[PDB]
């Protein structure tokens, strides 16, 4: 619930530790407490906020601290939050499946003919973005393509939909990883919870990375914003983006054409 | 797959055969079939095979138990208990046992006598030699065991010096030098013995396997290689494999190749690694193929048959591979039909025409579903690896025989096939052929069909479009370019290879009911959003003031909370 | 055969040769070597092999002699001719190219030339193997 109480008219010799001792551990459990001090002087202005988890304990603390002796003066611990037309919109949650997760960047591919390999399936989904693994289940005619970016997954689904691989139309949707699929199979065999977990984020902001950018290959980088600074390596580590990237990619694609004209690789 | 359930079923069958207290020939046959299935499905270590060998020896099946000892020795090289059981057996045998008891022991002298726990095998061989009246063979067996670093080296030397009372000190200086060398080797290996014995304990962790102590012992054996590192490294590799590890096998193969060893033992070790390790590795098979391609210059008779057997063993387990078919075609074109430059050109042209006719007949028989068991090419061609055979046929036809109309006839014949219409090297070879010619109409017919009917991977399509943007800007002019521009499909070969890089499908030229309006803000999940039909957001108020605006027409106002999800992941993968 | 001149123009070939003379400072060296061999004629392939490749053989620069992709592009230039037969260009490539390259410089050429020899010259594999073997 996180009920907030606003203590006011406090004394000057009352720090955040004394307010946390007077708020928490007295028939309640205050989650946070912060006294609003001055911006440049450092002295307290006499006001402070205390946010607790339960609303009943915060209401009991506000009813018990109404007029209590706080450093020689009153506490005034009445609540701050909790007929206008304008109210903020409130929403429920979609219970966190693998469709309604905005951080879910792995695409479930199906409808295969049990004939495509892993390197060839990497070669289908390589220029859409950087990639981490292309492993597929055996005998299940399906697979998993996990990117790093979500816009790369959007481009992959918007381009690769309706594309027949080996005379067999593709089915693109969302899905979890292999460990989460094993956890869902273990929780669905007994049918107790069958709860999923959200995919972890990127610990944003990230100034250096540019989305939907691939690089296969000393480095004197100027770190200019028009170019690229950092990138994810192709398996995996973090590489500094050099200037001789399009040259190495051109040499790599010419080598790929030379080795694919003969039959040394099918991808 | 479940080895524990198979071991429990074998133990239950053995308990039923022991509780039946009779012959139970059907139960004995079922137990033998279960033991054979467990030996074929698992590694069949000596600790689990000892009870099976004791049951086979008690059932008067020594002719079948002697054959199982070789399989138990090949399954576990560090099985000294199985070697001791085989040396204790075959004693009450026919007149060839004097040729069989030593030959079963000396074969263990090069496999398990280099270990620290081989003190009992030498004592069993000396006890077997003590039954005969040959004192020279016993003296040679005592001199051979005293020169090796064993556990009871001093006790064995004292027993060899006190037992042979007539030949105690015949050669004292050489036996003393051999005993001193064995004591120095034991004092050098005592550090690895204390590092391995004080850590080997079954606690279901890395200490029971002792990979660190085995790696340190392998590094110490690779460092102190004083002309005896081969057998010591083999014993260390057997002790590390007994306690599936591809890294230790690769390190042992590198140590055997660096020590300049013979090709026969290396090929036997490669065959044992291909047989004993499970499939889906794809790490040592290519290294073995490269070693065979390197050693084909030394020998050509056995190496070609070994490469054919390796290709037959690899294509039966990895059917979707494509480099193995290229290696097999290269080996068939190098070994079978060889023609140097010093020979006559007529015989070389006849050999090339015969190879092209054989490839064309193999492709026509595989297209017509007609097999020939006498030819290996009828069997080894798979439907995944048929297009690479077509590419080799096109290459041998056009780059050797020098015919254009025949090559275009093969192109018109083998483009309507179902299996090879969506293959990379066939269409890339057609692209290189049309690049070799000066024409551009077939090139534009190829790159216009490159996203419509010719379905290729996106990286390959990007490479073809980038190579066409490289080639066309350097070998064409505006006179050819302006005649190629058509307005039916807005096709322009300068700009059209740039837009087709992102998406594989691309059309050149009722919106609210399509599959793009519905999943615009979020992909994967479809929804029918409400909109206004007579929207006035585009008309300026200078035109909307001219007449009063009608009522807003509404649609999709009954789906403001309803959303549907095409859940394929649960229905096709979880619930099957 | 209605073949217009590409990179081998008087205002274009000098700009390519001014970049190819650096050998360590300017990247994109093999891109030109793979894109100067896309003519496939009788006299134009001779022209390309006379202007740059014979000149690299005459000067003997270290960077192009060390790299095997240079000799791979040079063999691809001759082997995809549209006027010669198979036996004459095969004898040309085997006899008058492979003894010309250095034996101690083959450590970086053999991973690039072995792929070309496995590609197009199957019976010429053991001949090239006996020329680059471990013993004299």
């Amino acid at each position: 619930n996180n009920c907030s109480i606003f203590v006011g008219d406090l004394a000057p010799n009352v720090t955040e530790s004394q307010l946390f001792e007077l708020f928490i551990n007295r028939y309640a459990s205050t989650s946070h407490a912060k006294i609003v001090h001055d911006q440049v002087t450092g002295m307290s202005k006499g006001y402070g906020f205390v946010k607790f988890t339960n609303s009943d304990e915060q209401q009991l603390a506000l009813s018990e601290m109404q007029g209590v002796f706080l450093n020689g003066r009153a506490i005034k611990v009445g609540p701050t939050s909790g007929m206008s037309q304008f109210i903020y919109p409130v929403q429920q949650q979609p219970s966190l499946n693998h469709f309604t997760d905005p951080n879910n960047t792995t695409v479930f591919i199906g409808g295969l003919s049990s004939l495509v390999t892993e390197d060839e399936l990497r070669a289908y989904f390589q220029p859409f973005g950087t990639i981490v693994y292309v492993k597929i289940p055996v005998g299940k005619c399906c697979g998993f393509v996990q990117y790093v970016d979500r816009l790369s997954a959007e481009a992959a689904i918007a381009g690769m939909q309706g594309f027949p691989i080996a005379n067999s139309r593709v089915r693109l949707s969302w899905g979890r990883s292999a460990k989460q699929t094993a956890l869902l199979q273990q929780a669905m065999l007994s049918n107790s919870l069958q709860v999923q977990q959200q995919q972890p984020g990127l610990q944003q902001p990230n100034y250096g990375y540019i989305p939907s950018s691939t690089c296969e290959a000393n480095v004197s980088s100027t770190m200019l914003p028009g170019c690229q600074i950092l990138n994810y390596s192709n398996p995996q580590q973090v590489i500094m983006q050099g200037s001789e990237a399009v040259v190495n990619s051109t040499n790599a694609m010419l080598n790929r054409l030379e080795q694919g004209s003969n039959g040394f690789m099918f991808a | 797959a479940l080895r524990g359930l198979d071991t429990q079923f074998l133990q239950d069958n053995t308990a039923l055969v022991q509780a039946y207290r009779g012959l139970d020939w059907s139960d004995i046959s079922s137990l033998t079939q279960m033991v054979d299935v467990i030996e074929q499905t698992v590694v069949k270590y000596g600790n689990p095979n000892d009870s099976i060998k004791l049951a086979l020896e008690t059932i008067l099946w020594q002719i079948l138990r002697k054959y199982p000892l070789l399989f138990g020795f090949w399954k576990r090289f560090a099985t000294i208990e199985y070697q001791l059981f085989g040396l204790k057996k075959s004693i009450a045998v026919l007149a060839t046992s004097v040729k069989w008891f030593p030959t079963s022991l000396e074969l263990w002298c090069d496999y398990l006598n280099v270990l620290c726990v081989n003190n009992p095998n030498e004592t069993d061989f000396i006890r077997n030699n003590f039954e005969i009246a040959k004192d020279l063979i016993g003296k040679q067996f005592l001199s051979h065991p005293f020169w090796d670093k064993f556990i009871e080296f001093e006790v064995g030397q004292k027993n060899w010096h006190n037992v042979q009372r007539i030949y105690e000190y015949i050669i004292e200086v050489p036996l003393h030098q051999y005993a001193r060398f064995f004591t120095s080797y034991k004092k050098f290996l005592n550090e690895k013995n204390l590092k391995t014995t004080r850590n080997i304990d079954i606690v279901l962790r890395k200490t029971q396997t002792t990979v660190n102590e085995i790696w340190q012992f392998e590094s110490k054996i690779k460092q102190p290689f004083f002309n005896l590192g081969q057998v010591l490294n083999d014993d260390l590799e057997n002790w590390s494999r007994y306690l599936y590890h591809e890294n230790t096998w690769m390190m042992y193969i590198k140590w055997l190749t660096k020590k300049n060893i013979s090709d026969e033992v290396v090929v036997d070790i490669y065959q044992k690694a291909n047989t004993f390790l499970p499939l889906d590795f794809k790490t040592l098979r290519y290294d073995f193929l490269r070693f065979l391609k390197r050693k084909y210059r030394s020998n050509n008779t056995l190496f070609n048959n070994i490469f054919n057997e390796t290709v037959s063993r690899y294509l039966k387990i990895w059917p979707n591979d494509i480099l193995l078919m290229t290696e097999y075609l290269c080996m068939l074109k190098r070994h079978s039909f060889k023609n140097s430059l010093d020979q006559s050109p007529k015989e070389i042209l006849e050999k090339q025409t015969s190879f092209t006719k054989i490839l064309e007949t193999s492709i026509t028989n595989y297209i017509n579903n007609q097999i020939d068991a006498k030819v290996h090419l009828q069997t080894l061609i798979n439907d995944k690896n048929l297009s690479i055979v077509v590419v080799e046929l096109i290459k041998t036809t056009w780059l050797v025989l020098k015919n254009n109309m025949q090559t275009r006839k093969y192109f018109n014949l083998y483009q309507k096939n179902i299996l090879i219409k969506n293959s990379v090297p066939f269409w890339l070879t057609y692209y290189k052929f049309e690049k070799s010619n000066v024409n551009f109409t077939k090139l534009n017919k190829f790159i216009r069909e490159l996203g419509v009917e010719i379905y290729l991977p996106t990286t390959v399509m990007n490479d073809i479009l980038t190579d066409y943007k490289t080639f066309y800007l350097t070998h064409s002019n505006i006179v050819t370019y302006e005649s190629s521009i058509i307005d039916s499909n807005t096709f322009d070969p300068i700009l059209y290879p740039e837009l087709k890089m992102s998406n594989p499908k691309y059309d050149p030229v009722d919106w609210h009911k399509k599959t793009e309006w519905k999943e615009a803000g979020h992909i994967g999940i479809t929804t029918e959003r409400p909109q206004i039909s007579n929207s006035i957001i585009e008309c300026n108020s200078g035109t909307l003031i001219q007449k009063p605006i009608s009522l807003p027409n509404f649609r999709n106002l009954e789906k403001i909370n309803q959303v549907k999800i095409n859940d394929l992941y649960t229905e096709e993968f979880l619930k099957e | 055969d209605s073949q217009s001149n590409g990179l081998l123009n008087k205002e274009l070939f000098d700009k390519v040769w001014k970049r190819l003379s650096c050998k360590e400072k300017k990247s994109g060296q093999e891109i030109l070597l793979n894109n100067l061999v896309q003519f496939y004629s009788k006299d134009t392939v001779e022209f390309v092999e006379k202007n740059i490749f014979q000149k690299i053989i005459e000067f003997g620069w270290e960077y192009y002699l060390q790299n095997g992709m240079f000799w791979n592009c040079y063999c691809r230039l001759i082997y995809f001719d549209t006027s010669r037969s198979y036996l004459d260009k095969r004898q040309y490539i085997v006899r008058k190219i492979w003894p010309q390259i250095d034996k101690k410089f083959a450590q970086s050429v053999l991973p690039s030339l072995t792929e070309f020899c496995e590609s197009y010259f199957p019976e010429e594999m053991d001949t090239l193997e006996e020329m680059f073997t471990e013993e004299p």
